């Protein structure tokens, strides 16, 4: 049947594997009279296992130059007499170039494959693409490469599976005035193309067996800043002319060096290549890529200015630049057959990125923070019931759109919670042999997760110390093969604990299936009273007990130290309130990372309706007597929405009070520590919690909050060109300013703002000016809105998304897009979804439900294209959010009106 | 290289202030004592003369968050270096008084300091410590020092 043909299956046949490429491309960064384009030509070299008749090979987007009678050639290594080409037949769905041959190939017979074509070097961000930049008003073009996933097949000929690894001699024919660069470094120094005298040829040396995926070639007139370490390998930071000549990418440089020693020594394998090549591109929406030797990045996570860049630019730069590099060696040697398993390299690295960025900068405290950016990040999607496996069956991933899917928060933030999971049983050092054994065994080779866990239990049996009572394959089975994660509800006074699926709907159809019946083998780490107690393993068992976790008096119980598992922890009300009077009495005796649990976890159990909303409010009263970032941010960000939903309610002023009682401490520590605001902290966690101490008790009225922002503002406006304000307290000085003026101060800023280059400070300032107080300020700004030579057409959707947050802007902003829906649909629904996101998101009365509605009807001829689902979505959270005010608005109200005073 | 001549000390104090969030004057501990060079070294001079005299040069420069002192103080930030007796017997005043030890050193490194003197910043509004200034000194009446 035409179904069954091989042409119409995504996956590749497994009768031919290739042996290497050779490919040799030429960028015409010039335009044609019609188009950017490419000319290339490969030759692939293969070995026939099972004979066949036809070569099936992925082709994307290529037009043929033919070589003979078809568009390609076939020959033969060795004796192997290549057969005829009878026909040529190019499928596009399934990206296919289908060679028919007249005789059959021959078992075990190498065979080689000439080709010569033709491509677009489109903006297509897929494939040899190019980006377009303009530098001093000259638009000038580069050509760079994504290969990811289905993208190689677009610049060459080739077999685009992960699991088909080759060597590749990659050739580059580029203008000389530019610079070529590849996975590998040239073979020699480039000599002048013979035909065309005003282009070069580069050609590259050979490159590791490696996946298609992992291919990258840039033509591009950037310049480098180089280090050789002392383990021989070459370190270069490619960028922009202009962002080198203002030294932007040297703090790149300064930590790149000791993240690749540092992942040498923890995987025990010498880093592959020689050569670590890192560009930033100014157009890059991956935000980065672990090309292997040619680690493309984002402007964005490269470059820091130290006079511009606020500490959060110093954390993304880090911490990816160790991602991109653990994934050299776990990702890149040894890769995975298939995408279905895309969940291991993805989470390894996001977790191990954590480890290589604390060696970089070890007075951070990284490895503490994966708790709140990723485990936190991920629970909020994976306690819903449309959340998925970790892992999936390989033969349900097949369309390039199905593999894409695989690239999700579940994939990297719950894959590294799981692994982290596992380093914390396995003991890390057992785990790191393992990964260790892991990279030795099956290097340049592809992988199943099956492999890893083998190894890992391989050297639990090479040990005696640490034995665990069920297999790794098992224990983990649990957390991969299905969906969410548990709460962990312990009884006492009996010592009972219990494991129930963890969904934040109180009501909720979970529709989805589980082998394991949604019951999880839970590794507990435990504390009672301050004294660890033995490690626990709870089995896949609904309840069962232990005296481990059975208290009599004053005796408490902690559970998951550090936040090492993946589980939401519950106890009874009594051990709650302990724990409650111990974070008074003295809150040292429990962790950092447990405080924020104490927080983060009630509200979420309050939101599930498994706790009191009193309980969550509860966690938050200790506030007055903590200084460190994450128990804060934990309750700033599960108190955002009770602020969004009471901002302009009855309970707001209560709400205000309580939270300036509990801020005012941290405000007046770090008054302290810096000398008056003078000497900021050199700790990421402490320079966050400041600008959390500043913002927090700004907006909440502290008096002295705004006399450090009006003096801050006052002399920046004097002598402007020199800015006083610290990089990162900035945001927050330009809004609270101009929300504590008015036209004087926003007409400044709007001035500044109209003249600043730097993209960092006019988010800022943007961002800033929608603070304004005044409503005829706000209305001007929102029709600037609509010219985009005041303001940019991608600032538009943060523009009005930063005014309806301002609760003036609120009715102003809904009005003004209800208005000018027809004009914002045109534009951004081909990113309009998050507006009706961030404007609706403080919906909560019925009267502004049957607004929604009768506008959905009034609007349903234009439609509202990308956000269709959005504003069938807002319905469902609006009256999501009618029920949980009806529900709380007096609970909560009575609670911060009696706990007014803050806390004791 | 004679005993018997008069040596002039200058303590160059390079003294750096910075604005505070409330506007108030924060004196740097950036700022840097020069003290005079010998036995090509700057971090320490051992009066080698039966006369001495120890004379003070201020300097007032301003950084802003960045902590380079790239201007000159203006308003609240300027300030005058003022070196108090700290935890020595005599003061600062005194050693150009009529003052007699065996050896005097000051050195900026706390090893071997028999005493500390405390170098601030003084603001109209208040005098600030920034750095400290250590001193060795044997007891004896070898050397003096005078206006
Ligand atoms: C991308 O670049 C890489 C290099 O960076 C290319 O890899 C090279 O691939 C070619 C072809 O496979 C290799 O060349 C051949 O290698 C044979 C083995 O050489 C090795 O063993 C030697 C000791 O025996 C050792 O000294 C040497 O260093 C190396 O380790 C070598 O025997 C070949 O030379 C003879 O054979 C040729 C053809 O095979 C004959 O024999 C068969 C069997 O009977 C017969 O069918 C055939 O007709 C021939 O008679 C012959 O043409 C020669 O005249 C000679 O007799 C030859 O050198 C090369 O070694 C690889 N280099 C590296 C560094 O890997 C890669 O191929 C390229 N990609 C593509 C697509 O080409
Ligand atoms: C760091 O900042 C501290 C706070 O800074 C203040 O608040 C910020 C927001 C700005 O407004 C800033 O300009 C303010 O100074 C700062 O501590 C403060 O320092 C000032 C100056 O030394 C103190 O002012 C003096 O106060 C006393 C009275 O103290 C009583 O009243 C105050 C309230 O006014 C209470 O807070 C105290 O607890 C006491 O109950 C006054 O007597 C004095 O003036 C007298 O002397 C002058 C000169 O002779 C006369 O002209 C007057 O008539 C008076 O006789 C000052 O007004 C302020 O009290 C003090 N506050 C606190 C809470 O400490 C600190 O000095 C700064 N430190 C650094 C690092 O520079
Ligand atoms: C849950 O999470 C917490 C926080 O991560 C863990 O507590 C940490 O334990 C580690 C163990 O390595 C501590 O690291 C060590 O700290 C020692 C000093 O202890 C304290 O005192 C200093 C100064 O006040 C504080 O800054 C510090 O935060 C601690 O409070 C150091 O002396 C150790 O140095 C040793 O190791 C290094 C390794 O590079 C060597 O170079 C040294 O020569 C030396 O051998 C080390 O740095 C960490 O400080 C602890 N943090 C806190 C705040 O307690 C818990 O262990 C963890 N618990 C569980 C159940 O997982
Ligand atoms: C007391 O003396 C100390 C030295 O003991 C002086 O501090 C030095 O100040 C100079 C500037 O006058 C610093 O050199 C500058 O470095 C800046 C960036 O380096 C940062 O990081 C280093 C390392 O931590 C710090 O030392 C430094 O302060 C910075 O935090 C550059 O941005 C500066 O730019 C200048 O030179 C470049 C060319 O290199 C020019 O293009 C610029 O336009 C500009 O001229 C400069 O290079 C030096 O690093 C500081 N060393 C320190 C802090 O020990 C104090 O200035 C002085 N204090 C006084 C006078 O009270
Ligand atoms: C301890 O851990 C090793 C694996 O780790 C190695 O040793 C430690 C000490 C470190 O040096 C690491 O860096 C090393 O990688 C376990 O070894 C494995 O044992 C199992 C048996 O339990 C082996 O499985 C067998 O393999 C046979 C074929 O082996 C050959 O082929 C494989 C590749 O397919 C190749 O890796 C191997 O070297 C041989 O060439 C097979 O016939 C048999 O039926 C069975 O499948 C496995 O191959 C071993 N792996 C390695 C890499 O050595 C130890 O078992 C473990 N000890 C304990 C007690 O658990
Ligand atoms: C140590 O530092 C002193 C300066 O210290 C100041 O003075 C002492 C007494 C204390 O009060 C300190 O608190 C002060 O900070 C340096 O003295 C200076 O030396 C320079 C060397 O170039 C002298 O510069 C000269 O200036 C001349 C102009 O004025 C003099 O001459 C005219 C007549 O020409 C005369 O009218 C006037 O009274 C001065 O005598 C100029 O002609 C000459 O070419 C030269 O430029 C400067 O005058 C000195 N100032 C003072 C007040 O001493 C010491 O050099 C330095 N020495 C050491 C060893 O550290
Ligand atoms: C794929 O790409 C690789 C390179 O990345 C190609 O490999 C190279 O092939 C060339 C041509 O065979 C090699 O150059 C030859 O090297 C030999 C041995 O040293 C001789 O020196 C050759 O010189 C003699 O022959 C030429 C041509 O007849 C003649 O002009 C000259 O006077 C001499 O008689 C010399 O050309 C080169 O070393 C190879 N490089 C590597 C690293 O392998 C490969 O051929 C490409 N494959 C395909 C199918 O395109
Ligand atoms: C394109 O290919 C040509 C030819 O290889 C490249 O010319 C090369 O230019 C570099 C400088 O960028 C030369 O380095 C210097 O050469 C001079 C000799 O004139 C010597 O005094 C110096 O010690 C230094 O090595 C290189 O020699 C020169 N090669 C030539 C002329 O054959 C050109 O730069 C290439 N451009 C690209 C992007 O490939
Ligand atoms: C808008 O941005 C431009 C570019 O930054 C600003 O131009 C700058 O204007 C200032 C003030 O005139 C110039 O400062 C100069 O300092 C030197 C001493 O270092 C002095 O000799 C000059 O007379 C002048 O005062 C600065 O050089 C100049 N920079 C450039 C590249 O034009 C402009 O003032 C900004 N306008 C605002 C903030 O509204
Ligand atoms: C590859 O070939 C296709 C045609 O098979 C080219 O698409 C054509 O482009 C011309 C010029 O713009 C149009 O007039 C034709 O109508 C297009 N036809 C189709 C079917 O698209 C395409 O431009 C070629 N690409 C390159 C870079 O060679
Ligand atoms: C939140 O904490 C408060 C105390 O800060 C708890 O209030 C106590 O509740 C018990 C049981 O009803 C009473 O016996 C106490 O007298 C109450 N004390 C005060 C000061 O009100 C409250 O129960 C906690 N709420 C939750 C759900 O944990
Ligand atoms: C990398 O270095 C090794 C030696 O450690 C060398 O054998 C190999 O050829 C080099 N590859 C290059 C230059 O890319
Ligand atoms: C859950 O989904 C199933 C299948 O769509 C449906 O039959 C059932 O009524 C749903 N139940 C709830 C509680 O929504």
């Amino acid at each position: 049947t035409a179904q069954s043909k091989p042409w119409n299956h995504y996956r590749l046949p497994k009768t031919l594997i290739p042996s290497s490429y050779n490919v040799t491309l030429r960028p015409y960064l010039t335009p044609n009279s019609n188009l950017y384009t490419f000319k290339g030509s490969s030759t692939v070299r293969f070995t026939c296992k099972e004979s066949t008749s036809m070569i099936i090979i992925h082709s994307k987007k290529l037009n043929y130059t033919n070589i003979q009678g078809q568009r390609v050639a076939l020959r033969g290594v060795g004796g192997s007499q290549a057969p005829a080409i009878d026909r040529t037949e190019l499928v596009e769905v399934t990206e296919y170039l289908v060679v028919h041959l007249r005789e059959p190939l021959q078992v075990n017979s190498q065979y080689e494959m000439d080709s010569k074509f033709e491509g677009e070097l489109a903006d297509d961000l897929a494939g040899f693409y190019r980006s377009e930049y303009t530098e001093n008003g000259v638009k000038k073009v580069l050509a760079t490469t994504q290969m990811q996933a289905a993208d190689a097949r677009k610049s060459f000929p080739c077999f685009d599976e992960p699991a088909m690894k080759a060597t590749f001699n990659i050739t580059l024919i580029h203008p000389s005035n530019l610079v070529a660069l590849s996975n590998m470094l040239p073979r020699g120094p480039s000599v002048p193309f013979t035909e065309e005298p005003n282009w070069n040829v580069t050609e590259f040396e050979t490159t590791p067996i490696m996946s298609t995926y992992l291919l990258a070639y840039i033509v591009s007139e950037f310049k480098n800043v180089q280090e050789n370490t002392p383990s021989n390998v070459l370190i270069r930071i490619w960028a922009r002319p202009s962002a080198m000549d203002q030294g932007h990418g040297n703090y790149a440089l300064r930590v790149t060096g000791p993240i690749l020693d540092f992942f040498s020594r923890h995987y025990d394998t010498p880093y592959p290549l020689n050569k670590s090549d890192q560009i930033a591109l100014p157009d890059f929406n991956a935000g980065a890529m672990e090309n292997w030797g040619l680690v493309t990045y984002r402007e964005s996570a490269l470059l820091y200015d130290p006079q511009s860049s606020s500490i959060g630019n110093k954390e993304r730069v880090v911490t990816v630049i160790a991602h991109e590099l653990a994934h050299q060696w776990f990702g890149n040697l040894v890769t995975l057959e298939w995408w279905n398993d895309l969940w291991l390299n993805e989470g390894f690295a996001s977790y191990v990125e954590y480890l290589g960025a604390d060696y970089a900068e070890p007075t951070w405290n990284l490895k503490d923070l994966i708790v709140l950016n990723e485990v936190y990040r991920v629970m909020a999607v994976d306690a819903l019931a449309s959340s998925h496996p970790l892992s999936s069956p390989a033969s349900e991933v097949n369309t390039p759109a199905q593999i894409s899917e695989v690239f999700d928060s579940i994939s990297y933030s719950k894959g590294a919670s799981v692994l982290r999971m596992l380093s914390s049983f396995l003991t890390e050092d057992l785990f790191k042999k393992g990964v260790a054994s892991y990279l030795h065994t099956f290097a340049y080779q592809n992988t199943i997760y099956l492999d890893l866990w083998n190894h890992l239990q391989w050297a639990l049996g090479n040990q005696t110390a640490i034995n665990l009572p069920y297999t790794v394959n098992a224990i983990m089975d649990r957390w991969i093969l299905q969906m969410g994660f548990p709460v962990v509800t312990v009884d006492t006074t009996t010592g009972t604990l219990s494991q129930k699926h963890f969904l934040l709907d109180p009501q909720s159809n979970v529709t989805r299936p589980s082998k394991f019946n949604y019951l999880w083998i839970i590794p507990i780490s435990s504390v009672k009273s301050g004294t660890q107690q033995a490690h626990y393993w709870m089995p896949d068992n609904a309840k069962v007990q232990n005296d481990l976790f059975k208290t009599t008096g004053d005796e408490w119980v902690l559970l998951n130290l550090n936040v090492t598992g993946y589980y939401l922890v519950n106890y009874d009300q009594n051990n709650w309130k302990k724990i409650h009077t111990q974070l008074q009495t003295d809150l040292s005796v429990i962790p950092v990372i447990n405080r924020a649990q104490v927080i983060h976890d009630t509200f979420d159990l309050a939101s599930a309706q498994i706790v009191p909303v009193t309980l969550a409010l509860n966690s938050t009263l200790f506030l007055n007597q903590e200084t460190e970032y994450m128990p804060w941010e934990a309750a700033l960000s599960s108190l955002s929405y009770f602020k969004l939903m009471f901002d302009r309610s009855e309970v707001y002023g209560p709400m205000k009070n309580y939270l300036r009682k509990q801020v005012t401490p941290l405000f007046n520590h770090f008054e302290k520590i810096t000398q008056n605001w003078t000497d900021h902290p050199q700790t990421l966690t402490e320079q966050y919690n400041e600008i959390n101490a500043v913002s927090t008790a700004c907006t909440y009225g502290v008096p002295k909050c705004k006399d450090l922002v009006s003096t801050l503002f006052a002399e920046w406006r004097k002598n402007p060109q020199n800015n006083p304000i610290y990089p990162n307290l900035r945001s927050t000085v330009y809004c609270n300013a101009i929300a504590q003026g008015g036209e004087e101060e926003w007409n400044f800023v709007w001035e500044q703002f109209r003249n600043t280059s730097l993209v960092n400070e006019a988010d800022k300032l943007r961002s800033a000016l929608a603070c304004s107080t005044q409503v005829w300020i706000l209305n001007r700004y929102l029709s600037y809105t609509l010219n985009p030579e005041f303001i940019r057409k991608q600032d538009v959707i943060s523009t009005l998304s930063s005014i309806a947050s301002n609760v003036i802007g609120q009715s102003l902003a809904w009005d003004f897009i209800q208005s000018n829906w027809k004009k914002l649909f045109e534009d951004y629904g081909t990113s309009f979804s998050n507006l009706i996101q961030a404007v609706t998101r403080r919906f909560s009365t019925e009267f502004e439900l049957q607004q929604l509605e009768q506008f959905k009807a009034n609007n349903m001829d234009t439609g509202f294209g990308s956000g269709t689902r959005a504003l069938e979505q807002a319905l469902e959270k609006t009256k999501a959010n009618i029920k949980w005010v009806k529900e709380n608005k007096e609970a909560v109200l009575q609670w911060f009106r009696e706990n007014s005073q803050g806390g004791s | 290289t004679s005993f018997f001549a008069h040596t002039t000390v200058n303590i160059t104090i390079d003294l750096g202030m910075k604005r505070s969030g409330y506007g108030q004057p924060i004196a740097s501990p950036l700022s840097n004592i020069t003290l005079p060079m010998q036995d090509n070294n700057t971090d320490v001079y051992c009066i080698r003369s039966n006369q001495f005299s120890i004379y003070v040069h201020s300097t007032c420069k301003s950084s802003l968050w960045d902590n380079v002192f790239n201007q000159d103080c203006t308003d609240v930030l300027e300030a005058t270096a003022v070196i108090k007796t700290g935890t020595c017997p005599f003061s600062f005043d005194k050693l150009n008084n009529h003052l007699t030890f065996n050896k005097f050193c000051l050195s900026l490194s706390p090893v071997g300091a028999n005493c500390k003197f405390d170098v601030a910043a003084r603001t109209r509004t208040n005098e600030q410590v920034v750095r400290s200034l250590y001193v060795i000194y044997e007891e004896g009446d070898n050397i003096v020092g005078v206006p």
